[PDB]
RNA sequence: AUUAAUAGGGACGGUCGGGGGCAUCAGUAUUCAAUUGUCAGAGGUGAAAUUCUUGGAUUUAUUGAAGACUAACUACUGCGAAAGCAUUUGCCAAGGACGUUUUCAUUAAUCAAGAACGAAAAACUAUGCCGACUAGGGAUCGGGUGGUGUUUUUUUA
C-alpha cells in the first residue's frame, strides 16, 4: 500500500501543484 | 466529498473545511488519548498521518458520545461525555471548533471515514482511485438514494405566520439566529423523528440560497417561489435502511397504565394516525400503521403527511421519478397486485413451493438409477425473471424454469454421445412413464434442446404442474464432461476452436448455472434491492434491444458489480440508485482496459490475493491476445468463475459499442437535463434509427392477455 | 391434536429420578424421586416408590396439558455400572398405567468412550 | 429426610412458601421446522415469564430442541436419527427453528457393530457455503463377498488408509458445493452412503455405511432475510 | 421417440459386443508376437488412441 | 586371476505392521466454571454415619476450560531383541519376509568377561519328558506364481 501510494500521491500532488510565477503575482 | 467550511445548518452539506482539518490533525499531534496521548508524531509520512487522523476521527463520536479537548497555548485529551453536538474545545479560548457542524452531517462523515478506512486496510485492490480520483458529490440521486421535491409557497411574514404551524418567537430566533436556520433545523428534527428506524441518514437542501450580494444592498433580497427568501424550495435527501422501507407499523412506545411521557409525544405528534392495536403475540403498543402499494414507496406517502400536518398545509411532496420507475417496473396479474409492494417474493415463492411438491413425486419414483440431486438452477429460481411467475402464463419466454436431473454414477453408461443422449431421454419416458401412471393431475411432454452446437440428441421433459407452472427436466452424467475433453482431443486445429466454444457452452448450461444460482440467490436475500434493480435493467436492455446478444448471466453479474463493490459511494437502497450507478459504472468501464472481479460474498472466505493475481494473470494473457479486444470485450470474473470467458464470450463488438455508446449518451443526458418525466420516457424510449434496416412485425394475437401482465 | 413431553427418568441402584420436562428440554414440569416419596430409606431405590412417584408427577403433568411421552431412561453410566434400575422399569409401567400415551423409547446412558481409569 | 425417624439437617430451617403459580405464570409457543421437510408443525414449549415480551424472546432465542427424523419426515419408522433444531427467530406464537446438528443412536451403532470385520471411520471439517462450520463423521464396515469361503474379512491397511482419504475427498467435495438447505435435503434421503460406496466399490467392498453424525461449530452474523426465506410484517386488530 | 431409441440401443449394443470380442479374444500378430491388453479395456480404437498421444 | 553353499553379507523391487521419534487432529466420559430451569433433598451402605444442600445441591439445557485415556471393532491374531505397542494426517529414519539369470567371495556359529536397553506394592494352583528329530494334518497372517470365473470398469489415472 505504501509504495504505491507514494507514487500516487506524488503523481496527484504533481497534477495540481501551482505555479511560483502566478504565486509571486498575486 | 463536497465538504467545505460552508454553513451546513443553513441546509446544505457542509460545515466541515480544510480549515477545520488542519485544526484537528494539528490537534492529533498535540494529544488525543483517552489517557492524553499523543497520537501522531512530527516525522511521519502523509500516509502515515493520514491514516492515522481518519482512524482517530472515525471511531471517536464527538457529538453524542464524548468530546474532545486541548489547550491552544496543553496536552489533547478525549473525554467520554457527549455534549449532544460536534465538540473540539479550546480550554484557552472555549471554542468549538465545530460549531458550524450539524450532528447529521457528522454522522455522514463518520460513515465516510469508515468507508475510507476499509478501503485504505483493503490491501489487495488499488483502492486509490475510488479513495481520491471520483467527485461522488455531483449527482444527488446517485450520492443520496431519495430526495423529495417539497413545494413551499410561502409569502411574506404574516402569510409565514398563518401557514408554518411552527411559533416564530424571540427564543426560536435566539437559539437559531436566522429564520432559515430555523426552519432547517425544524425540518431536520421532525423528520427524523417521524422516520426514525427506517432511514440511514438523512440531508436537507435550500435550493435557491446564494451568498453574494453586491455593496448596494442591506441583505440579499429575493422573490423566490413565493416566498421572499433565501431559497427557492426544499429537498430533503435520504439515505435509506433496505430492510425497513417497507415497515407496514410503526412501533412507538408501550402502553403502560397511565400515560407515559414518550407516548404522550407520540400521540400529540401523530393523533389522528396514532392508535392502539392489538397484534399476535399479547403486546399493546402504540403505532401508526400505513398501507402498501407498488408505484410509491411508504416513506413517500409518511414524508407527505408528517410535513403536511406539522409543516404547513400549502407545502407539496414529490418524486416523480422513483414513482414513475416503479411504475416501469411491469406488474404481475395476481390479486391485489398493486397493493403488493415491489420487496415481496410471493410469486416467487410459490414457484418453489410448486417445485417442492414435484420434488417429492419424483425423487422417491422407482427408477433404474436411485437419483442423487434435483437441482433447481432457474433465473426465477435466482429471481432474476424480469415478468413475475404468472400461473397458467405460457407466454412467458422464460416460463419453463429449468431443473438439472443428476443421477448416481454406474459405469454403465455408453461412450459414445449420441447414445449417451439417447439414453438419458430413455431415463427421461420411464420418469414421464410413472408419473402419469400415478400423478395424473400433472401434463407432460418432451422437447428438443437446442441451445448447445452439434449436439442435436437432447430432449428435455417438461412437465406442467397444476399450480400453473412449468419446469423443464434436463439429465447430467459424469460422461459429459469426460466426452467433450476426448472430442476436443480427437479434433483437428481447423475444428479445435468451434469445439473449444461448444464446449464452453455446455458448462453455461450444466455445471457453472447451478453454482451461479447458489450464489446470486444467497447474496440477493441480503440485498434485497438488487432483485428489483436486475429486473430493470434487464427492461432496459430489452428496450434498447440488446437482450437478443447478452445472455442473462453477464446482466446479471454486471448488475450486482454496484452492490458488492459500493465504495466510494453506498450501498443501493432504492432502485433509481441502484439503476443509476449500474449505468453509470458501465459508462466509466473501459473493457479494453478493466478486468472485473466480483467477491459475491456477505457484507462485513472472500478472494484471496493468489486468486486476485492468477485472475489478473488471465486478464493480462487475454489482452495480450487482442489487446483491440475484437474477439473478447468484457472480462469479468468471479470465484464462480475465474475464466470469465464463459458468460462474456460469443458477442459482438458492434452489440458492445452500441451498449457502451447507450450508456454514454443516458449519462450525457443525466449530465445535461435533469430528472424529470421527460428524461425517463426518453431514456426508455429505443432508436429504431442508425440501423441498415429495420423491419417491423406484428403477430396475430397480442400477448398481453395470456402473458398476464 | 397430542402435546409431547419427554420424560428423563435416571435409575440408578439407589434411587430413581422420573423427570418430566418439555420438549425442548430446558423447562421442567416436575420431577419427583423414589427417595422423596418412601418413609423409610433403604427402600429408596425400590419399584414401590418408583410406582408412587411415577404416578404423582404424571398427574403433574396431566394438570398442565401434557398429554403423551417420549421416555428417556439412563444408568448411571461412565465408569459404574450401566444398567437401568429397578426404578426404571417400575416407572415406566406406571406412567403408562397413569395414562399417558407413551410415544417411544431411547436408553440414553453416558459410555465413556474412554476410560478416565488408569492401567498398571 | 421424609420420615419420622430422619433427622433433621440444616435443611429445613428457613424454607420457601411455594405460593407463586409457575405453571399460571407461563405460556405456551408453539415451534414450527423448516421447509425442508415433510412434516413441519412440531411441538410446543414454554416460557417462564410470559410478563416480559422481550425476556420471553430472549428465552425462545436460547433454545434446543431435538426430534426423531420419523417424525419429523413422515415416514414411521424411527428411522434412528435425530435433528437438532435450533430456535433463532420469533414471530407471534410461532417459533421459527433452523437445523443445528444430527446423530443415530447408540442402540443403531450396536445395531451396526459386529466382530469378524473391522470398520472404518473418517472425520472430516469443512465449511459450507454460507460460512457455516461443519464437523461429519461417516462410518463404514468392511462386508464379505457374495462367494467366500474364510470366515473373516480384514482389510489391510493400506486398503484402510485409501479408503479413509476416498470418503474425505467425497465429503468435503460435496459439503462445499452445498449451501446449507441444499445439504440437508442430501442429506435426509440417504444418498451421500450410495455416493461413497459407488465410489470405494473399487477398493475393498464395503457393506455397512453410514453418515453417523453431524456437529455445528460456526455461525456467521444472523440472517432475518436468509431464515424467513427458508421458512415461507402484520396488520394488528385495533383495540378501542 | 420410443421406437427410435429402442433400435438404436439395439443398434449400439451389437457393436460393443463385438468390440470388447475383438479386443479380448486373444489378438496375436504375424509373426509371433501378442498384444497386453488390460482387464476391463473394451476399444482397440482407444489403445490406438493411447499409443498415439503419449 | 577357481566354484558361486536351501553358509553369510550388501543392492534393487513392489509391499507389509496396533515397531520407534517429534508434530498434529479428533472422541464421549469425568472434574472445574459460567448461564438456565424447577423444589427438597442428594450421596453411600449389611443397615447407616462422616459429607453436600432454600447464597438451590442432586436433576435438566446450552456452551467453555482442564488434564488423562483411546471403548464396541479386539482374535484361531499383527509388529517388536526383551520391558512393550491401539483414533486421524503428516514428517524423520530403521526393519522382517518374499521376489531376483544383480554384487562381494568365506567375510562364519556358540559364547566366560565386557557394553546397551530393562513401569517395577508384588506374588497366591499352575505342570509340559527332552533331544542334534521323521513324515504329516487342518485353519491362520505376509509376499510370490499359475488357472479361473463373479465382484469390478470403459483414453487418463
Amino acid at each position: 500500500k505504501s509504495n504505491i501510494f507514494k507514487l500516487q500521491i506524488d503523481e496527484l500532488l504533481e497534477q495540481v501543484k501551482l505555479k511560483q510565477k502566478h504565486v509571486l503575482k498575486v | 466529498r463536497g465538504f467545505s467550511s460552508n454553513m451546513s445548518h443553513s441546509g446544505s452539506l457542509g460545515g466541515f473545511g480544510t480549515f477545520e482539518f488542519t485544526i484537528l490533525m494539528a490537534a492529533l499531534l498535540n494529544g488525543g488519548g483517552i489517557n492524553s496521548n499523543k497520537i501522531l508524531l512530527h516525522g511521519f509520512s502523509s500516509y502515515q498521518l493520514f491514516k492515522g487522523v481518519i482512524k482517530y476521527l472515525a471511531t471517536m463520536d464527538l457529538c453524542h458520545d464524548g468530546h474532545l479537548q486541548f489547550h491552544s497555548n496543553p496536552a489533547s485529551k478525549y473525554i467520554d461525555e457527549g455534549f449532544q453536538t460536534p465538540t473540539l474545545f479550546d480550554k484557552s479560548t472555549k471554542v468549538n471548533i465545530l460549531t458550524k457542524m450539524t450532528v447529521s452531517s457528522y454522522q455522514i462523515l463518520k460513515e465516510y471515514a469508515g468507508e475510507t478506512l476499509r478501503m485504505l486496510n483493503n490491501v489487495v485492490q488499488d483502492q486509490f482511485s475510488n479513495i481520491f480520483l471520483t467527485n461522488i458529490s455531483r449527482f444527488d440521486n446517485l450520492k443520496y438514494d431519495l430526495c423529495y421535491d417539497v413545494q413551499l409557497p410561502l409569502g411574506k411574514y404574516n402569510n409565514l405566520e398563518t401557514s408554518l404551524a411552527a411559533t416564530f418567537g424571540s427564543m426560536e430566533r435566539v437559539k437559531f439566529i436566522t429564520l432559515e436556520n430555523f426552519l432547517a433545523h425544524k425540518i431536520t428534527n421532525v423528520a427524523r423523528y417521524a422516520l426514525g428506524d427506517r432511514i440511514k441518514y438523512i440531508q436537507i437542501e435550500m435550493v435557491g440560497q446564494k451568498s453574494d450580494f453586491p455593496i448596494t444592498k442591506r441583505k440579499v433580497y429575493s422573490n423566490t417561489g413565493g416566498n421572499h427568501f433565501n431559497f427557492d424550495f426544499v429537498r430533503v435527501k435520504l439515505i435509506v435502511n433496505p430492510s425497513e422501507c417497507d415497515k407496514l407499523v410503526t412501533k412507538g412506545p408501550a402502553h403502560s397504565e397511565t400515560m407515559s411521557t414518550e407516548a404522550a409525544v407520540f400521540k400529540n405528534f401523530w393523533g389522528i394516525k396514532s392508535s392502539l392495536r392489538r397484534f399476535k403475540d399479547g403486546s399493546i403498543t402504540h403505532c401508526c400503521v400505513w398501507s402498501t402499494s407498488s408505484s410509491e414507496p411508504i416513506i413517500s406517502s409518511i414524508v407527505n403527511f408528517a410535513l403536511q400536518k406539522h409543516v404547513s398545509k400549502k407545502a407539496q411532496i414529490s418524486n416523480e421519478t422513483i414513482k414513475k420507475f416503479h411504475n416501469f417496473l411491469p406488474l404481475p396479474n395476481l390479486p391485489s397486485s398493486a397493493k403488493t409492494s415491489v420487496l415481496n417474493l410471493s410469486s416467487f415463492f410459490n414457484l418453489k413451493k410448486s417445485f417442492d411438491d414435484l420434488y417429492k413425486i419424483i425423487f422417491q419414483m422407482k427408477l433404474p438409477l436411485s437419483v442423487k440431486s434435483i437441482l433447481p438452477v432457474g433465473s426465477a429460481f435466482r429471481y432474476t425473471s424480469l415478468c413475475q411467475p404468472v400461473p397458467f402464463a405460457y407466454s412467458d419466454p422464460d416460463f419453463f424454469q429449468d431443473v438439472i436431473l443428476e443421477f448416481e454414477t454406474s459405469p454403465k453408461w455408453p461412450d459414445e454421445i449420441t447414445s449417451l443422449e439417447k439414453a438419458k431421454t430413455a431415463f427421461l419416458l420411464k420418469i414421464q412413464e410413472e408419473l402419469s401412471a400415478n400423478s395424473s393431475t400433472y401434463r407432460s411432454f418432451f422437447s428438443r434442446d437446442e441451445s448447445i452446437p452439434y449436439n442435436l440428441e437432447i430432449v428435455t421433459l417438461n412437465i406442467l404442474t397444476p399450480e400453473g407452472y412449468g419446469f423443464k427436466f434436463r439429465v447430467l452424467t459424469e460422461r459429459d464432461e469426460i466426452l467433450y475433453l476426448r472430442a476436443i482431443a480427437n479434433a483437428r486445429n481447423e475444428l479445435k476452436p468451434e469445439l473449444e466454444a461448444t464446449f464452453l457452452k455446455f458448462t453455461a448450461k450444466y455445471l457453472a448455472s447451478v453454482r451461479h444460482t447458489r450464489t446470486l440467490e444467497n447474496i440477493s436475500h441480503s440485498y434485497q434491492f438488487y432483485s428489483p434493480v436486475v429486473r430493470l435493467f434487464k427492461r432496459w436492455l430489452d428496450t434498447h434491444l440488446l437482450l437478443g446478444h447478452i445472455t442473462d448471466e453477464l446482466a446479471e453479474l454486471i448488475a450486482i458489480k454496484p452492490f458488492v463493490d459500493p465504495a466510494p459511494y453506498f450501498i443501493p437502497g432504492s432502485l433509481e440508485n441502484g439503476f443509476l450507478k449500474v449505468l453509470k459504472f458501465i459508462s466509466q468501464w473501459n473493457w479494453k482496459d478493466d478486468p472485473l472481479i466480483l467477491d459475491l460474498v456477505k457484507p462485513e472466505e472472500r478472494l484471496t490475493l493468489a486468486q486476485y493475481k492468477g485472475i489478473q494473470m488471465n486478464f493480462t494473457n487475454l489482452r495480450n491476445s487482442d489487446p483491440n479486444g475484437t474477439h473478447l470485450q468484457f472480462f469479468v470474473a468471479s470465484k464462480n468463475d475465474p475464466s470469465g470467458i464463459l458468460y462474456s464470450s460469443g458477442i459482438p463488438l458492434p452489440i458492445a459499442t452500441r451498449l457502451t455508446a447507450l450508456a454514454k449518451v443516458a449519462v450525457n443526458l443525466l449530465q445535461t437535463h435533469g430528472l424529470n418525466q421527460q428524461t425517463i420516457n426518453l431514456l426508455f424510449t429505443p432508436g429504431l434509427k442508425d440501423y441498415d434496416f429495420v423491419v417491423d412485425l406484428r403477430t396475430p394475437i397480442g400477448l398481453k392477455s395470456s402473458c398476464g401482465i | 391434536s397430542q402435546v409431547f413431553g419427554v420424560a428423563r427418568i435416571y435409575a440408578s441402584f439407589n434411587d430413581t429420578f422420573v423427570h418430566v420436562t418439555d420438549l425442548s428440554g430446558k423447562e421442567t414440569i416436575a420431577r419427583v424421586t423414589g427417595g422423596m416419596k418412601v418413609k423409610a430409606d433403604r427402600d429408596e431405590s425400590s419399584p414401590y416408590a418408583a410406582m408412587l412417584a411415577a404416578q404423582d408427577v404424571a398427574a403433574k403433568c396431566k394438570e398442565v396439558g401434557i398429554t403423551a411421552v417420549h421416555v428417556k431412561i439412563r444408568a448411571t453410566g461412565g465408569t459404574r455400572t450401566k444398567t437401568p434400575g429397578p426404578g426404571g422399569q417400575a416407572a415406566l409401567r406406571a406412567l403408562a398405567r397413569s395414562g399417558l400415551r407413551i410415544g417411544r423409547i431411547e436408553d440414553v446412558t453416558p459410555v465413556p468412550s474412554d476410560s478416565t481409569r488408569k492401567k498398571g | 429426610a421424609v420420615g419420622k425417624n430422619k433427622r433433621l439437617s440444616k435443611g429445613k430451617k428457613g424454607q420457601k412458601k411455594r405460593v407463586v403459580d409457575p405453571f399460571t405464570r407461563k405460556e405456551w409457543f408453539d415451534i414450527k421446522a423448516p421447509s425442508t421437510f415433510e412434516n413441519r408443525n412440531v411441538g410446543k414449549t414454554l416460557v417462564n415469564k410470559s410478563t416480559g415480551l422481550k425476556s420471553a424472546s430472549d428465552a425462545l432465542k436460547g433454545r434446543v430442541v431435538e426430534v426423531c427424523l420419523a417424525d419429523l419426515q413422515g415416514s414411521e419408522d424411527h428411522s434412528f436419527r435425530k435433528i437438532k433444531l435450533r430456535v433463532d427467530e420469533v414471530q407471534g406464537k410461532n417459533l421459527l427453528t433452523n437445523f443445528h446438528g444430527m446423530d443415530f443412536t447408540t442402540d443403531k451403532l450396536r445395531s451396526m457393530v459386529r466382530k469378524w470385520q473391522t470398520l472404518i471411520e473418517a472425520n472430516v471439517t469443512v465449511k459450507t457455503s454460507d460460512d457455516y462450520v461443519l464437523r461429519i463423521f461417516a462410518i463404514a464396515f468392511t462386508r464379505k463377498q457374495a462367494n467366500q469361503v474364510k470366515r473373516h474379512s480384514y482389510a489391510q491397511s493400506s486398503h484402510i488408509r485409501a479408503i479413509r482419504k476416498v470418503i474425505s475427498e467425497i465429503l468435503t467435495k460435496e459439503v462445499q458445493g452445498s449451501t446449507l438447505a441444499q445439504l440437508t435435503s442430501k442429506l435426509i434421503p440417504e444418498v451421500i452412503n450410495k455416493e461413497i460406496e459407488n465410489a470405494t466399490k473399487d477398493i475393498f467392498p464395503l457393506q455397512n455405511i453410514h453418515v453417523r453424525k453431524v456437529k455445528l461449530l460456526k455461525q456467521p452474523k444472523f440472517d432475518v432475510g436468509a431464515l424467513m426465506a427458508l421458512h415461507g410484517e402484520e396488520k394488528g386488530k385495533k383495540v378501542t | 421417440l420410443k421406437e427410435d431409441i429402442h433400435t438404436h440401443m439395439a443398434i449400439f449394443e451389437q457393436r460393443e459386443a463385438q468390440a470388447q470380442e475383438d479386443v479380448q479374444s486373444s489378438i496375436v500378430d504375424e509373426d509371433g508376437f501378442t498384444l497386453v491388453v488390460g482387464k476391463n479395456t473394451k476399444s482397440l480404437n482407444s489403445i490406438r488412441k493411447k499409443i498415439l498421444n503419449k
